[PDB]
């Protein structure tokens, strides 16, 4: 079946909105369904911190004491992870999940208590719960996977061509690696002047410019992949080419009425949502995680055409057994697609 | 990376083969089909060898002396498609097997040394002729001679020129095939041996043993070593090849 | 789906949506290893894309004696220990094999009938002229937006700029029997196999048009449906209207015969700029022989005639050629008063004496007679031979004949004068009748044999004696101990 790492439960204590909250959630695509200012932001941002995000790691709360409920004394937060197949580290230790407690309490240190599988704490150390955060490959640290109302909304809204290229980059921990390896301008020719062998260090790093550039060729190949792959749920064609020169995004599409292949900001506002929203898939294809969430696609996508964004979404995130989606979103919307096909668990 | 055991480490004789070659570019509209007093200048195939730019003594590369490392040594060669047409004169199919064994082992050795393999024209027409003469088997188990287990950066060359021997060779090596090639990954993965390791992913893709497609947990064990960033540059090539053999049906 | 085109199965419409994507990123290493790694492995027959033909056709163009820099700032590792143009021309090479043996007792048909869809969109591309369209809806490829390669501009792009498929031949053709190293070698790995790649391509679209154009038409008008052949606008980029004597000194250019063209040599410029300089950090290391230059550029020399004498034979014997405007006459007796024309005689049996002997058929047994005839214009004819070439008794009564009219015996008493040219020419009207007994003795698989061989004799022994009487401290050209050894 599909690999550990999935969440089993999700269970609140005294959150922004939810008193005491208990979901369940599947190995797969996992909707779940409310309406305007329902705490749906509350399970995520519940979901994000209590693996790795800090106190100011979500732009929406000041600190770690905003999160509870006024009235309330303290908050707790408990989540499941299922052990069964390829990534059970030391199962016999705990047994066949994993639980962490993170309680946080009115005044005081917050404590990150690991338990097993009968609730008994194991462990309290954060660098436990972090490495295990990323060993099931979680990309806890990213602030992409588990994109909020307004992070997402960054993404899938007016974009130009040199903008698509700078949130596809940052996303995919591809500028990163072009800022941790280009002040070499100083420190290859500016910490050399000092008689005009100590040029090892520079030996290296010509040998490090290789390995960024046959990661950003395999990782903005996969990328491009699963785009004309995407496009094909409209009866649609084209691609998406990087610039770097311009370090532009510059997508090519191609309809059935039409012979020759347009620029995307040439077409009505469907054609420009769907490539959006089939861009913002292909972002996470590169980077082998574990758990994506979302939240809140219908910022400027009518419901017309977010049905079919609903659609291109199930067929391409339901099929993955190596990724459980937690996509959140307010209509139900459980009556177009083949959301009665195994591999979906929409929840309320 | 720049030394590829370069058979023919000496000068060529251009002289003495252009002579060569004069008198036997008209041996081709008198015979074709019957088996020669072209070539006296070279009366046993040493001297021959000898006389394409190989030292004495020349077949077997042992490493003890980084034997496979030796550096450029800008010596001008014969072309190869008239170095092949010399030496096949030296066959003599029915005689003694030490004769044919030296003449199947100095062919091979010719075959995959950079001087050669860099410079052999796209026809590629006379090897196969060559090949045929011999049974894979015979091909594979008297093979060229590098050794089996760490050498994995000439039998990628091997399997460059003549690709019919990917599934021939792999058997030989690997004498269950399954579990002994990712046994034979691990060793090559808690050795840091991430250069030889290169060539054994390109050597071994595409048998009946490890096919192409989505589906092997290579990837996941070159995805726990990446954290370095600044690590290897044999290690960020061998996870795009890896993700290039696997959308590939 | 006007004609050949080949629809896309969705197993390969992935491998064409991907090698393009592969392709546009700059990254052709792995566009190339795509290829390799699945070449003689399955009966899956990755075929290449018809846009990435024509990005072979530019990485082909682009060696490392000019180009160094530009091939390791694209792939500084060098994983294959092979350049991008090695491998390019590696691969047209070995799709190219497969193309002309169609075997489907390995391979499924419907693959070898796309890549012949590949091959004939990409060499219907190149039209010559004289001084992108996609065809397919699946995928969005390369080539719409990209125009060079690596700073080659492109192959399609640049043989359809006016007078430049004409350059490019002299280009390969001029420095083909060339000394300094950068200009041999700008046609001996750039531009000696890409043309002996696009001749073997125009040679068998033609083979295909034939057929698939007209079953039962007019004969009058089955001449009309060889003026827009392929072959028809192949040799239509030959700028004169003197093929009697234009053809027959394009194909021998760098040749010294007796060069008598007054008008001045074709003014020869490099494709692509550069391409007539060695780079500073490569030095050559494969030593070629004058005789090996004039080995390998008299083989293509005559693979562009053999592709001459293969749209004029479908000609009918009623009419003649409209778009060319040229005769099967006007270039047999125009390659025979050159070849027979010939002071490098090493050349000449480099010619005539072809390691094709089948295939090369049909018109080398028409030009070695022709030229037989050509030299006995001055040594002193009806030539009958090839007429005879199936019978060999008339055959035979031919030579004996010819050899008792004192052919091929030496001229009268002027020995010491002119010797260094009547050697040469009598020595030059033997290799010819070599060529067609060679072929005689390959097309019939008595008594009257003997006696060419005894007449032979006579003939031969008359050549010794008349050059024992020359006071010459050598001996003459003999012929005999040839045809005793392949007679046996």
């Amino acid at each position: 079946e599909s690999p550990s790492g999935y969440i089993k439960k999700v269970i609140l204590r005294n959150f922004m909105c939810h008193e005491h909250f208990e979901l369940e959630l599947g190995s797969r695509l996992n909707f779940i369904v409310g309406n305007n200012g329902s705490g749906k932001s509350a399970i995520l941002t519940a979901i994000t911190i209590g693996l790795g995000a800090k106190a100011s790691e979500t732009n929406r709360g000041s600190s770690l004491k905003d999160l509870i409920r006024e009235g309330c004394y303290s908050a707790k937060i408990i989540l499941h992870l299922d052990n069964s197949k390829y990534g059970a580290y030391q199962q016999g230790i705990f047994g066949n999940e994993i639980i962490v407690e993170r309680i946080i309490k009115r005044d005081g240190p917050a404590s990150f208590s690991l338990r097993s599988e009968n609730g008994k704490e194991i462990s309290n150390k954060k660098k436990d719960i972090q490495t295990v955060v990323d060993y099931f490959s979680v990309p806890v640290s990213n602030p992409m996977c588990f994109l909020s109302q307004d992070a997402a909304r960054s993404f899938l809204t007016a974009s130009t061509s040199q903008d698509k290229y700078s949130h596809f980059m940052k996303g995919t921990l591809l500028q990163e690696i072009t800022e941790n390896l280009l002040y070499a301008s100083a420190i290859h020719d500016s910490a050399q002047e000092n008689m005009a062998a100590l040029n090892r260090l520079h030996n290296s790093l010509k040998a490090r410019d290789q390995n960024y550039k046959n990661a950003e060729k395999g990782t903005c190949f996969d990328a491009d992949m699963d785009f004309r792959a995407s496009l094909k749920v409209r009866k649609f064609s084209g691609n998406l080419s990087f610039i770097k020169d311009t370090k532009s995004l510059e997508i090519y599409i191609l309809t059935t009425n039409d012979e020759k292949a347009r620029n995307v900001d040439t077409l009505s506002g469907g054609e420009k949502s769907f490539s959006q929203m089939a861009l913002l898939l292909a972002t996470w294809k590169p980077m082998r995680s574990r758990i994506i969430a979302l939240d809140q696609f219908d910022v400027f996508m009518d419901q017309v055409n977010r049905k079919i964004g609903t659609t291109l979404i199930v067929k391409k995130l339901k099929d993955i057994a190596r990724t459980q989606t937690i996509i959140i979103t307010p209509q139900d919307i459980g009556k177009i697609a083949d959301i009665d096909s195994s591999g979906v668990s929409i929840h309320r | 990376k720049y030394k590829d055991w370069h058979f023919i480490s000496k000068n060529c004789h251009y002289e003495q083969l252009m002579d060569l070659e004069m008198k036997d570019t008209a041996y081709s509209f008198l015979f074709g089909s019957s088996r020669e007093f072209v070539h006296l200048k070279c009366p046993s195939i040493t001297n021959l060898l000898v006389l394409f730019g190989v030292n004495q003594e020349k077949l077997k590369i042992n490493y003890e002396k980084k034997e496979n490392s030796r550096y450029d040594n800008l010596c001008t060669i014969f072309p190869v498609n008239k170095m092949l047409k010399f030496l096949m004169y030296f066959y003599s199919d029915d005689d003694n097997d030490d004769v044919r064994e030296f003449f199947l082992k100095a062919f091979i050795c010719l075959i995959l040394d950079r001087k050669v393999f860099n410079a052999m024209e796209s026809d590629h027409r006379l090897c196969f002729k060559v090949l045929e003469l011999f049974n894979e088997a015979h091909f594979i188990n008297s093979y060229f001679e590098i050794v089996d287990k760490n050498d994995f950066f000439l039998h990628y060359r091997l399997l460059q020129i003549f690709p019919h021997l990917q599934s021939a060779l792999l058997r030989r090596r690997f004498s269950t095939i399954q579990q002994n090639i990712i046994k034979e990954f691990n060793e090559f993965f808690d050795c840091k041996n991430y250069k030889n390791l290169l060539y054994f992913i390109l050597t071994m893709y595409g048998s009946k043993f490890i096919p192409f497609g989505p589906k092997e947990y290579f990837k996941d064990c070159i995805l726990d070593i990446s954290n370095e960033t600044t690590n290897d540059v044999e290690i960020s090539i061998l996870k795009g090849i890896l993700n290039l053999f696997s959308k590939i049906r | 789906g006007a004609h050949y085109f080949v629809e896309l199965t969705e197993k390969h419409l992935l491998a064409f949506e991907m090698l393009n994507s592969m392709c546009l990123l700059e990254n052709y290493d792995h566009v190339l290893l795509f290829l390799e790694c699945q070449f003689g492995k399955s009966h899956n027959l990755a075929v290449i894309p018809f846009d990435i033909i024509l990005v072979l056709f530019t990485l082909s163009t682009l060696s490392e004696y000019y180009k160094e820099p530009i091939l390791r700032a694209n792939d500084p590792y060098n994983t294959s220990r092979e350049t991008l143009s090695r491998r390019a021309l590696k691969l047209l090479q070995k799709y190219l094999a497969i193309l002309k043996e169609f075997d489907s007792e390995q391979y499924n048909l419907y693959d070898l009938e796309l890549l012949r869809c590949q091959f004939f969109l990409a060499i219907d591309t190149l039209t010559p002229k004289k001084q992108f369209k996609n065809p397919y809806r699946s995928y969005i490829s390369c080539l719409e937006q990209r125009n060079t390669i690596l700073g080659n501009r492109l192959l399609n792009l640049k043989l359809n700029e006016p007078g430049e498929f004409i350059n490019m031949i002299l280009w390969t053709l001029s420095n083909s029997l060339q000394e300094s190293t950068p200009l041999f070698l700008s046609s001996h790995e750039i531009w000696m196999p890409l043309l002996e790649i696009l001749i073997d391509l125009f040679s068998c679209r033609q083979d295909y048009f034939i057929q698939h154009e007209a079953q039962n038409v007019s004969k009058s008008l089955f001449v009309q449906r060889l003026s827009e052949s392929p072959l028809a606008v192949f040799f239509e980029s030959l700028n004169t209207r003197n093929f009697a004597n234009r053809f027959s000194e394009y194909v021998f250019l760098n040749c010294d015969y007796k060069l008598p063209s007054d008008n001045y040599a074709t003014p020869v410029h490099p494709v692509y700029n550069g391409e007539n300089t060695i780079v500073d950090t490569y030095i050559p290391t494969i030593k070629c022989s004058p005789l090996y230059k004039s080995q390998k550029s008299l083989a293509l020399r005559r693979k562009l005639i053999g592709s001459c004498f293969k749209l004029l034979l479908r000609v009918p014997d009623g009419h003649r050629l409209i778009t060319p405007r040229i005769v099967a006459d006007d270039v047999i007796q125009g390659i025979s008063r050159t070849l027979a024309s010939f002071n490098d005689i090493l050349q000449f049996k480099k010619f005539f004496m072809t390691e094709n002997l089948s295939q090369e058929s049909y018109f080398i047994p028409l030009l070695a007679e022709g030229t037989l005839s050509e030299i006995l214009k001055d040594t002193q004819v009806i030539l009958t031979l090839v007429e005879n070439l199936s019978d060999g008794v008339s055959f035979c009564n031919e030579v004996i004949g010819l050899v008792k009219s004192k052919c091929f015996a030496f001229t009268e008493q002027c020995s010491q004068a002119s010797y260094e040219e009547a050697v040469l020419n009598i020595e030059k009207c033997d290799v010819c009748l070599l060529v067609l007994l060679r072929y005689l003795l390959h097309l019939i698989g008595a008594k009257e044999q003997l006696e060419m061989l005894h007449a032979i004799e006579k003939n031969d022994s008359g050549r010794r004696q008349w050059a024992k009487a020359l006071n010459l401290g050598n001996d003459p050209p003999l012929l005999y101990p040839i045809v005793s050894q392949m007679f046996g």
